[PDB]
């Protein structure tokens, strides 16, 4: 038996003076996640690329908890449809960063992706990046991963530039709200959302304001 | 350059003075023809350094500018430098190829307008608004020419000063121009009338348009 006493108002309430309907509860999913003794504890994808986008890096620092161990391994694969693209393994231990030494307890992998198919409103190219935890011998511990977007955000020279080139934003800002429900969002009403916003020239949105 | 005693009079009476090479080379084709070729560095260069050697303890005059309508040539490049060694105190505007070249610390533009762009190839006219936030651009913006008064004109002439009152950095022009040059001929009473281009036998000539 779970019991939750939430309070609508709350010190937190101070920072959440939003312009819009004042509501509580358990509003969003509740979920039970069973993870390993030793896991995967955080994971960042990044994609570096050259000056004309023709070929690009992707970097994965994976971190772990739980106890550390010579034969653990971190393969990040990455994945266009049922085609692998390119993959990397590590054992852990990071680069050397101060006078005392590195992340043991981390590990980043970087592969080279030649050609890549870049990510943006008008095509949104994705590919598949799985985080796999194991043993040298392949014995997998558990798995993540994600849906990766190659693309570049800068500014330079006083423009945003999305991979080299300079963006026009026709966004709108789009609250959290459904006249029966309230806050509570639905899977349903999010891709009505994005269907209309796409059907009427819009390609960016604001998550106003949280 | 100028009548010697215009200067000793802008200085007493109080006129912010724009001193400028006689170096105009518009007919050329491309404008830059003479400008760009090393051959004319010479003569190019005596027109700028003789005006500095000559004007530069006059307190009116407050810019220099290497000439007008000569395009954009190396020989620029190396004259605006030369300006910028021997007298650090004055900026040096040129609008040739285009306004905003590097051999100008003003954008200054001729007859461009104030919300209207004249994208031209390889010398746009832009709206002197746009033109200031252009990437990268971080100059002031003050027209050498504009307004062009020729005869029943001047239409518009207000939205160039909201702009400028508006925009810090949209800092004024130099209307184009004061006087008409027009000549005096005489009928076959001795009575003058005004001539212009054309009235002389001259030809090819340009008619009303120096006026
Ligand atoms: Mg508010
Ligand atoms: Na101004
Ligand atoms: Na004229």
């Amino acid at each position: 038996r779970l019991a939750v006493m939430v309070l609508r108002w709350s010190d937190g309430s101070y920072l959440e003076d939003q312009d819009m309907w004042r509501m509580s509860g358990i509003f969003r999913d509740v979920s039970l996640l069973h993870k390993p003794t030793t896991q995967i504890s955080d994971f960042h994808v990044a994609t570096r690329f050259n000056d004309d986008f023709s070929r690009a890096v992707l970097e994965a620092e994976v971190q772990m908890c739980g106890e550390l161990r010579d034969y653990l391994r971190v393969t990040v694969s990455l994945w266009q449809g049922e085609t692998q693209v390119a993959s990397g393994t590590a054992p852990f231990g990071g680069e050397i960063i101060d006078e005392r030494g590195g992340y043991a307890d981390r590990v980043t992998l970087r592969l080279n992706v030649e050609n890549p198919k870049l990510w943006s409103a008008e095509i949104p190219n994705l590919y598949r990046a799985v985080v796999e935890l194991h043993t040298a011998d392949g014995t997998l511990i558990e798995a993540e991963a994600c849906d990766v977007g190659f693309r570049e955000v800068r500014i330079e020279n006083g423009l945003l530039l999305l991979n080299g080139k300079p963006l026009l934003i026709r966004g709108v800002n789009r609250h959290e709200h459904h006249p029966l429900h309230g806050q509570v969002m639905d899977e349903q009403t999010m891709v009505q959302d994005i269907l209309l916003m796409k059907q009427n020239n819009f390609n960016a949105v604001r998550c106003s304001h949280y | 350059p100028n009548h010697p005693l215009w200067y000793t009079l802008c200085d007493r009476y109080g006129l912010y003075v724009v001193d400028e090479a006689n170096i105009e080379t518009h007919g050329m084709v491309p404008m830059n023809r003479l400008t760009d070729d090393p051959r004319w560095l010479p003569a190019m260069s005596e027109r700028v350094t003789r005006m500095v050697q000559r004007d530069r303890n006059h307190p009116s005059v407050i810019i220099w500018s290497l000439g007008n309508e000569s395009g954009h040539g190396a020989n620029h490049d190396a004259l605006y430098r030369w300006i910028k060694s021997v007298d650090p105190s004055r900026p040096v505007q040129y609008e040739g190829g285009g306004a905003d070249t590097t051999a100008t610390d003003i954008i200054c533009p001729m007859y461009a307008r104030v919300d209207e762009d004249q994208p031209f190839p390889a010398v746009p006219k832009w709206s002197i608004k746009k033109w200031l936030s252009l990437p990268g651009e971080t100059r002031p913006l003050i027209l050498c020419e504009y307004a062009h008064a020729m005869g029943n004109s001047l239409g518009g002439f207000a939205k160039y000063w909201q702009a400028f009152r508006q925009y810090p950095r949209l800092q004024g022009g130099f209307v184009w121009d004061w006087v008409d040059q027009s000549l005096i001929k005489y009928d076959e009473n001795g009575n003058p009338w005004s001539a212009y281009g054309g009235d002389f036998g001259d030809t090819p000539n340009d008619r009303q348009f120096c006026m």
